[PDB]
RNA sequence: UGACCGAUGGAGUGAGGGCAUGGGUGCUAAGGUCCAUGUCCGAGAGGAGAAGAAUCCGGACCACCGGCUAAGGUCCCGAAAUAAUUGCUAAGUUGAAACGAAGUCAAGAAUUUUGGCAUGGAUAAUACACGGGCAUAAGCAAUUUACCGAAGCCGUGGGAUAUA
């Protein structure tokens, strides 16, 4: 059983007990229960349902394991040759890790 | 040469020919004629060549009118002369013409060879032409 | 560390699904048939297509001499080449290629619709062109394909 | 045989191999090419 | 009464009087929608920038 | 060759400074002209160089009459 | 909108250039030169045009393996229609003129005019071009619908700078 559902504006394929990384969810704690009810597809080991106005009654319950996971550093470099303009910044994307408990 | 005897100023600015002729586009004084389809300067040498061509044909009957007169003076710089330092040497006169202006016209002549005399005249001009006839002319003279 | 957790998988040498197909050139146009053959060789018809892997099909073309060139192309299309010496430009025609052999004409057309790199140079070797309907490709069990369906 | 940009016509105008000809077998000094 | 004007084309290479008309209407971004009373002055601005806007 | 030309004089900034309908004060210059292109009327004076000015405050009025002559006057109160 | 105006601290610039329009000059030449009104390059990245400073679209805070579009496109190299319908072209035209036949379709009038598409005029030196394969449509003209297509717009996460 797997469902296609979107979490923070991005669609993911999820099963039971998966340990996803999603875009940062603000004001949460370790062990907090988050809910996402915008499933687009449900595949129950052979039976497939597709929802135009989502799939009615479908639901994904998750628990927060880490409230702030930072990604790998990316160097941001701007340069225009022969003009002297040059700057170099650093960026780290922010994620939260969740574990999926029940897939309705 | 076909040119004025006197002018107030010896020099003239090169203007801009703009649209279609709003005068001198209808046939007065005559029966057959040619109109120009393009905008151009016409030299007196070209005009005299065209008139000589149209009058060698047609023998000497009928009447021939040229309806443009060259009165715009033009200059030319010369060989080895660089840009600047005023206007160049005079090089005659030209007539500026626009589309729809009647250049040559003929009268008192059979249609079938007026059509040929005017074509002979029009082959010695730097503009494309169009044959025109009076809107009251009848086949039986 | 990896924060993606939902990736698109690329096929590799052990995961491709390579097949032998047989297509016919009985009355098809040369360029129109060869474009579909190039798509077959590249693997554009497979849902696991991967542009950095040889993931296409081995194609056998039969009845190659029955191919059709419209217009005056059989002698009016001038191919030019150069020997590298001064005054060394030469001309030839699709008729000259056909006289030499249909496989040469088909290879010349398909190389030109294939990508211009090492992978395409490897791909062009998966094509087999035969003049008649008789060819010897046992032990691989090729599958007949209707090129007009594509 | 005379070749000129504008060819014109008992001489007859024919088209051969994408070229224009004006031919007259009675008088061969009036043949023309490339109309 | 109230009408809706949406900018659909870029202001790049347009003359400054047209750019200032867009500012006076209140459009500073592509695909932006503003709402205004259909007074003759507003209609005149819309006429001036008609090739850049859509009435939605 | 050489050119026998190349001379000019400075422009004199002539023209109408205060148009019809505007408010003028006493002594304001209304028109700069060469000759009486416009003529003085009520409460409008003319200077040495034919400059039109307002004797009193008020509103500038331009009016035309016979011979298409143009007059400039000040309407007060 | 918000930066218009005053007063004060600090400047840089005072070699410009392309395109469009109105002109002068030149030869109604020049990637020429001198002015005026706009715009862009200068100081401007991204997309299409094969490859191009200023032609067409479009102004880049950072990240994303999300979505919609612009110009321009949807046979293969190369993302998306070998989509649908109606005509024209036979020249591989396609993806430079006076001046000649009129090859062909269409609309007329009393031989003749009229436009559409072609054809001859049409031309030098290391090997040549629709970018290439190649195409009789995958050319040209018209219409309709889907789709592709950018750092433009929207979505999600994260910063910064001001006005309230
Ligand atoms: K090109
Ligand atoms: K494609
Ligand atoms: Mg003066
Ligand atoms: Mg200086
Ligand atoms: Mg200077
Ligand atoms: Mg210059
Ligand atoms: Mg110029
Ligand atoms: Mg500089
Ligand atoms: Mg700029
Ligand atoms: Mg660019
Ligand atoms: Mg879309
Ligand atoms: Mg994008
Ligand atoms: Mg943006
Ligand atoms: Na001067």
């Amino acid at each position: 059983m797997y469902v296609i559902v979107d979490i923070q504006g991005q669609q993911m394929k999820v099963e039971q007990g998966r340990r996803l990384f999603v875009h940062h969810i603000k004001d949460v704690e370790s062990g907090a229960s988050v809910e996402f009810d915008k499933v687009l597809l449900v595949d129950n080991n052979g039976a497939i349902t597709v929802g135009s106005p989502l799939v009615e009654g479908a639901k994904v319950v998750c628990e927060v394991l880490t409230p702030l996971v930072k990604g790998d550093k990316v160097l941001i470099f701007h340069k225009k040759r022969r003009k002297g303009y040059r700057k170099l910044n650093g960026h780290r994307q922010q994620f939260t890790e969740i574990l999926v408990k029940e897939v309705v | 040469m076909l040119q004025p005897k006197k002018t107030k100023f010896r020099r003239q600015q090169k203007g801009r020919m703009k649209g279609f002729a709003q005068r001198g586009n209808q046939l007065s004084f005559g029966s057959f004629g040619i109109k120009s389809l393009q905008s151009k300067w016409i030299t007196g040498r070209q005009i005299e060549a065209a008139r000589i061509a149209v009058t060698r044909y047609m023998q000497r009957q009928g009447q021939v009118w040229v309806r443009i007169f060259p009165d715009k003076p033009i200059t030319k710089k010369g060989e080895g002369v660089r840009m600047g330092k005023g206007k160049g040497a005079p090089e005659g006169f030209v007539a500026p013409i626009t589309p729809g202006r009647i250049i040559f016209e003929v009268e008192g002549v059979p249609y079938e060879i007026a059509k040929e005399a005017l074509r002979l005249a029009a082959q010695k001009l730097p503009v494309t032409t169009k044959f025109v006839v009076r809107h009251d002319y009848d086949i039986q003279n | 560390m990896d924060t993606l957790s939902f990736k698109t998988i690329s096929a590799n040498k052990a995961t491709v699904t390579k097949e032998w197909v047989i297509v016919d050139a009985e009355g098809q146009t040369l360029g129109r048939m060869c474009a579909k053959v190039a798509k077959l060789l590249r693997g554009k018809y497979k849902p696991n297509f991967t542009p950095h892997v040889d993931c296409g099909d081995n194609v056998i073309v039969i009845n190659a001499d029955k191919i059709v060139l419209s217009g005056n192309k059989w002698d009016g299309r001038i191919y030019l080449r150069h020997t590298g010496y001064p005054g060394g430009q030469r001309q030839f025609t699709p008729r000259d290629f056909m006289n030499k052999g249909p496989e040469y004409l088909f290879r010349k057309v398909v190389k030109g619709m294939l990508p211009k790199n090492r992978l395409g140079a490897k791909i062009i070797g998966n094509l087999y062109v035969y003049a008649g309907t008789e060819h010897k490709h046992e032990a691989q069990q090729p599958r007949q394909l209707d090129i007009n369906s594509l | 045989m005379k070749v000129r940009a504008s060819v014109k016509k008992e001489c007859k105008i024919v088209r051969r191999k994408g070229r224009l000809y004006v031919i007259n077998k009675k008088n061969p000094k009036y043949k023309q090419r490339q109309g | 009464a109230k009408i809706k004007i949406q900018q659909v084309r870029s202001r790049i290479r347009c003359p400054k009087d047209q750019k200032r008309t867009l500012d006076a209407l209140g459009l500073r971004k592509l695909n932006q929608i503003v709402e205004h009373e259909a007074t003759p002055s507003i209609l005149g601005m819309v006429n001036k920038v008609r090739h850049l806007v859509l009435i939605v | 060759g050489s050119s026998k030309n190349g001379r000019e004089s400075e422009s004199k900034r002539l023209g109408v400074k205060v148009y019809g309908g505007e408010m003028a004060k006493a002594g304001n210059i209304l028109v700069r002209q060469r000759g009486t292109v416009h003529h003085p009327g009520e409460n409008v004076g003319i200077g040495k160089d034919h400059t039109l000015y307002a004797l009193k405050s008020g509103v500038v009025v331009f009016t035309r009459k016979k011979n298409d002559r143009s007059y400039v006057s000040i309407k007060t109160e």
